[PDB]
């Protein structure tokens, strides 16, 4: 049966990624006063599977030079790693439950940058490096501030736990409490994914297919993360399906406002986005990270253990 | 057959050709995927003298417009003559590393000595000259090497 | 006969609005200020 | 005919309608006809909506829309962007200048025509030839791939 | 007259309602969020996309498309071999090669038109005293070679003879502008 | 043992990918970067010595958590500003 709960967990989380594809691809082009795609299947509900079986059906160009070994690992961590990133995640019952889910979910980002730099030094070229390494900055300083953010709001919250984030948010959102956090931490899942305003942009065929797939996937799992943590859906004892579904619009919202920032805005330069990052969110990160320190001291809202 | 049929039919024989979509070279190239080089008798019984493509069809263009190659059999064959084993070595030392892939009929003839052309006029006989493959050999074996090896002495060569 | 060419007509084209036109709307920064205070006491509370 | 050659045949039917239908291009565009491709990629033709991928990498691209006027000092730059392009490739020239030189067809530094230089699926005439018309010219594309029936020729090996 | 586009008058001072107005813009992210409202108002738009092939970009008669050579209502050739298209093509796209015909007309024996070399400029249809070459609407005559685009008389004549029924009616309803 | 499953259908899910993926077609040195690197380094560490805070909260001596808690967040601020002040944020010559 716990295989079965695996498989129904991550073939629809494929399914919402290929057409995550789908619908960004119709919001940008009714945002852009045109269409989507239409034409491949019915409504262009074929059009992500025509997209990968192309990609898959054509042949990948592989330079001998490139390391076989990171050339193979990059993009079979990167999926793994979006995979595993899914796993612990309670809606509101989640396949495992973790002690330190949170603690999980950074640390596997962190090995999702180690993807991301092989990729980038397997790569041989000197612009790929310099891009890899700009791109590495960027989520290295992006975790940094998402570390410290999110230990915050679990200093409101009580544990690591993410039931015991539901038992939180089971009266109110987080997002009144801590709103401001919630806007860098939008924020920095935004340059985490990699989507504009901060994409700042190798692979042909398989491995482009394949990391297509874990950055899409991320996104996905970003906007539901924080739907979990910052805005709580109802939920109630006696039927878990309003909460799966309250979360399944928060999400498809927030899914909605990453393709909406990246048709609105111009991408930001890698200088200007390290200064935002270390001169305006991770100054007032860490003095709301004091701030959040300081107020169940002085509130005696001290969150229980369970 | 071909000169029962076609009496005065220009038979052009080559030897093992190489080039940039050979499969001598590339073949080559490729057992080093495997953990080491597969040679019967270690490969020192076998003679071969390869022939650059761009001679076999210089050869071939100057065989249709030549009015005296006309019922004539052509040795296309290189300058040089090589044992397999070192040319085994100058490839792999070239390279400086260290549709069936292969089948018998292949490694019959991969160990099927060349056989010496005396009586049969050749490339210099229709106005080819035949280059080396140590002037011709860099741009084929330049896509199988490393990065550090992308930016080598020649095999020896025997009379018989 | 009489001539027939692409004119304009008689009482002229209307008006056409080419300045900058932006709306300005928004709410008060002290305002939202306010409200955005309020909203951190509230949920602290 | 045999059984097997009905399921290469289907099999033929799905990889030409997956190719067909994801045909992401990068535009070698020079000029304008380049123009005239931003107006085809434009909301009123919609090759998004077709399948087509605006601004693709070569890495990424299938097509490659030769589009304006194909130079001397810019046909090596053509050829080793072709090179690594990978192998389903298709070219798609466009316009007078890389059909056949056009305008500049007794220049002293034109190439006479960019099939000269890279091997040309589909010649769209024109200078410039409308959006509608290249848009034409990617749907025949399309039905040319369609026709491909490359399992069939290796079945019948 | 001049104008400016980035000075401004005077100073607006520094008064502290104007300091929590501009605060509170770049805290709150005022225009970020004006500018997404109004990205949301054209996704709420309609799309002017139009349905290819089935819906076709509209035009006008003075359309120039592909090369085609016309007729009399009699059936002869307009074409009477005069060479002013060919003098007049900037491009060099047109040779032409003519003789008396057997019943002593002055007709062409080759008219070729590059495809390849034309500009589609309608210099030749502008040049034609007789209204022989035009330049009909078609444009969806896109070739797999180079070789079809090389054009002839046979080709030429083929082309006229099948959008007769269109250049015609373009010509009628144009003609009276040139 | 279940997240040990899941893992392992996770790497055999994404290795079969890549494996029909490839079976089915049949210098100038930057100083300012290691800057930020080890910025980042320093930064986590502390964020490592900040992590049991959600334990450390529930402690009986709360106000020499607070002010342990006060200070180090202290000198991260005061380390920040010396790198802004000495440059070290900035991408210039
Ligand atoms: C789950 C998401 C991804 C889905 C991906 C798609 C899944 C369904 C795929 C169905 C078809 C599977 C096999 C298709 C392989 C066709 C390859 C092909 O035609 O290549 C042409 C070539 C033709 O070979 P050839 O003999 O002409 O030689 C090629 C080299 N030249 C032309 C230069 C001489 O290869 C084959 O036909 C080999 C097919 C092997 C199929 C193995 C299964
Ligand atoms: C979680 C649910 C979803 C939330 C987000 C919803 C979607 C919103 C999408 C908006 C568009 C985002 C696209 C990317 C934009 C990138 C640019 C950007 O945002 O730059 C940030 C900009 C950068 O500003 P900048 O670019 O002008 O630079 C500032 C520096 N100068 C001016 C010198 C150049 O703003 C910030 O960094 C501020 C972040 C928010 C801080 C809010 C603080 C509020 C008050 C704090 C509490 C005070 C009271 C404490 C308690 C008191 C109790 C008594
Ligand atoms: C989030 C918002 C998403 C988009 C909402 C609709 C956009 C259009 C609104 C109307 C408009 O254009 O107003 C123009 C106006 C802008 O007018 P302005 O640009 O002229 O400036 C206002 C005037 N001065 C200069 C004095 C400041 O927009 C506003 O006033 C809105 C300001 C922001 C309000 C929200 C701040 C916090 C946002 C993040 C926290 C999470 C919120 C909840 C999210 C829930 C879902 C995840
Ligand atoms: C291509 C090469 C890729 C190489 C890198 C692969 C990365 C894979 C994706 C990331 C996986 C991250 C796993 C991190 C460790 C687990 C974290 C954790 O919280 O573990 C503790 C948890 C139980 O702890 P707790 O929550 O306290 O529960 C007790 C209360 N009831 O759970 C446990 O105690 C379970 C202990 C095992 C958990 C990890 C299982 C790993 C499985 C092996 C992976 C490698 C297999 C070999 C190679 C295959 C081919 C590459
Ligand atoms: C994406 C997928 C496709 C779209 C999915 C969602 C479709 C939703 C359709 C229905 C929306 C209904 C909105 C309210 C309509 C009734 C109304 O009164 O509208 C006018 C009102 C503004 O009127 P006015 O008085 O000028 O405003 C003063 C201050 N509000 O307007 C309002 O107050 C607007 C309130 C809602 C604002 C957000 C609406 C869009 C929500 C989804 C965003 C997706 C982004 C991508
Ligand atoms: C213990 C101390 C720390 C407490 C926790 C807060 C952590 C903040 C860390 C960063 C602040 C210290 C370093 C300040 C600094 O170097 O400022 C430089 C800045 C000009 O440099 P520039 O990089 O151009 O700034 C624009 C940003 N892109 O200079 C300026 O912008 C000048 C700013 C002057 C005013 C500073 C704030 C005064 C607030 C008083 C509040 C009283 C109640
Ligand atoms: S064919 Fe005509 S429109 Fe196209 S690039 Fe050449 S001159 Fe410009
Ligand atoms: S439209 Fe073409 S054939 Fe006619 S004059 Fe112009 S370039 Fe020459
Ligand atoms: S201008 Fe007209 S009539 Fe004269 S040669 Fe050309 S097509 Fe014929």
């Amino acid at each position: 049966m716990f295989f079965i709960n695996i498989l129904t967990l991550l073939v629809p989380i494929l399914i919402a990624m290929a057409f995550l594809t789908l619908v960004e691809r119709k919001i940008l082009g009714y945002m852009q006063l045109r269409k989507g795609p239409n034409i491949v299947g019915p409504y262009g509900i074929l059009q992500p599977f025509a997209d990968a079986m192309k990609l898959f059906m054509k042949e990948p160009m592989r330079p001998l030079t490139t390391s076989m070994s990171l050339f193979i690992i990059a993009p079979t961590l990167s999926l793994t790693l979006a995979l595993s990133l899914w796993v612990p995640l309670p809606m509101p019952h989640p396949l495992i439950n973790l002690n330190l889910g949170i603690l999980f979910i950074l640390a596997t980002s962190s090995l999702s940058v180690y993807s991301i730099l092989w990729s980038g030094w397997a790569s041989n070229s000197k612009y790929s490096l310099f891009g890899a390494l700009r791109a590495v900055a960027q989520t290295i300083s992006y975790e940094v501030t998402m570390a410290i953010i999110l230990l915050s709001v679990l200093l409101m919250n009580g544990s690591y736990s993410l039931q015991t984030l539901i038992t939180t948010q089971e009266h109110m959102w987080l997002l009144l409490p801590a709103w401001p956090m919630a806007m860098m931490w939008f924020i920095s899942t935004l340059a985490e994914t990699n989507r504009a305003p901060f994409d700042l942009t190798e692979y042909a065929a398989g491995p482009f297919a394949l990391f297509f797939m874990a950055e899409y996937t991320n996104i996905i799992l970003m906007n539901a993360l924080t739907t979990i943590i910052f805005l709580g859906p109802l939920y109630y004892i006696n039927l878990p399906e309003l909460y799966s579904t309250n979360f399944m619009m928060e999400a498809l919202l927030l899914s909605s406002t990453f393709l909406w920032i990246r048709a609105s805005y111009p991408r930001f330069r890698y200088d200007q986005l390290m200064h935002l990052l270390w001169k305006n969110f991770l100054p007032l990160t860490l003095a709301l990270c004091m701030w959040h320190i300081s107020l169940p001291i002085f509130t005696a809202g001290v969150p229980p253990y369970m | 057959e071909v000169r029962s049929v076609f009496p005065e039919a220009i038979i052009i024989r080559p030897s093992d050709i190489f080039g940039r979509e050979d499969r001598f070279l590339n073949h080559f190239a490729n057992y080093r995927w495997f953990l080491a080089v597969p040679l019967v008798s270690l490969g020192f019984k076998t003679v071969k003298q390869p022939v650059y493509v761009a001679d076999v069809s210089k050869g071939i263009v100057n065989a249709t417009k030549d009015p005296d190659a006309v019922g004539k059999t052509f040795a296309f064959t290189g300058p040089n003559r090589y044992l397999l084993f070192h040319l085994v070595k100058y490839i792999f030392g070239m390279t400086h590393r260290t549709e069936p892939w292969t089948t018998k009929d292949k490694v019959e003839r991969i160990h099927i000595s060349d056989v010496m052309p005396t009586d049969l006029p050749g490339l210099e006989d229709l106005g080819v000259q035949p280059t080396p493959l140590e002037l011709k050999s860099i741009e084929v074996l330049r896509r199988h090497r490393t990065y550090r090896w992308l930016s080598t002495k020649p095999a020896k060569t025997v009379n018989y | 006969s009489k001539v027939k060419q692409d004119m304009p007509p008689p009482g002229g084209y209307g008006p056409i609005d080419y300045k900058r036109n932006l709306p300005r709307r928004g709410l008060s920064g002290y305002s939202m200020f306010a409200v955005g205070i309020g909203a951190l006491i509230f949920g602290y509370w | 005919r045999s059984r097997a050659e009905y399921v290469v045949t289907k099999l033929d039917d799905l990889i030409n309608w997956a190719r067909r239908s994801s045909l992401w291009p990068m535009t070698f565009g020079l000029a304008c006809c380049a123009v005239e491709m931003m107006h085809m990629a434009a909301p009123r033709y919609d090759m998004d909506r077709f399948g087509v991928v605006f601004r693709a990498s070569p890495r990424q691209a299938d097509v490659m829309i030769v589009a304006g006027t194909l130079t001397n000092k810019m046909a090596p730059a053509l050829r080793k962007v072709y090179d690594q392009m990978p192998e389903p490739r298709y070219v798609v020239s466009m316009g007078s200048c890389a059909n056949g030189g056009g305008y500049y067809h007794y220049s002293y530094s034109v190439v006479r025509g960019c099939d000269r230089i890279v091997p040309v699926d589909i010649y769209v005439p024109g200078c410039p030839p409308t959006a509608e018309a290249l848009l034409y010219g990617i749907l025949q594309l399309q039905r040319k791939i369609k026709r491909e029936q490359k399992l069939k020729i290796w079945y019948r090996r | 007259t001049y104008k400016y586009v980035n000075k401004k008058e005077q100073e607006s001072e520094v008064d502290m309602k104007s300091a929590t107005d501009n605060a509170a813009r770049i805290l709150m992210w005022t225009e970020l969020i004006r500018g997404l409202g109004m990205t949301l108002s054209y996704l709420f738009r309609e799309p002017a996309t139009i349905n290819y092939p089935f819906e076709k970009g509209p035009l006008s008669p003075r359309f120039r498309g592909e090369h085609a050579l016309r007729r009399y209502p009699s059936g002869e050739e307009r074409c009477i071999a005069c060479k002013l298209c060919e003098a007049i093509c900037p491009a060099q796209a047109i040779t032409i090669e003519a003789e008396p015909r057997a019943d002593g007309s002055r007709r062409t024996t080759r008219y070729d038109i590059d495809m390849t070399k034309c500009i589609y400029c309608g210099f030749c249809q502008e040049a034609c005293p007789v209204d022989a070459i035009v330049e009909g609407p078609n444009f969806e005559f896109s070739t797999e070679t180079h070789e079809e685009l090389l054009y002839n008389k046979e080709k030429l004549l083929n082309n006229g003879d099948k959008w007769e029924a269109e250049i015609a009616a373009n010509i009628q309803a144009d003609y009276l502008y040139r | 043992m279940n997240l040990y499953t899941v893992i392992f259908i996770n790497i055999l899910l994404s290795l079969t990918l890549i494996l029909v993926a490839f079976w089915l077609p049949q210098l100038p040195f930057s100083m300012k970067f290691f800057l930020v690197a080890i910025t980042f380094l320093l930064f986590d560490l502390e964020i490592a010595l900040l992590l049991p805070l959600p334990w450390a909260i529930q402690t009986i001596k709360t106000s020499t958590m607070m002010i342990m808690a006060f200070i180090l967040v202290t000198i991260l601020s005061l380390g920040l500003a010396y790198e802004w002040t000495q440059k070290g944020l900035e991408w210039t010559e």
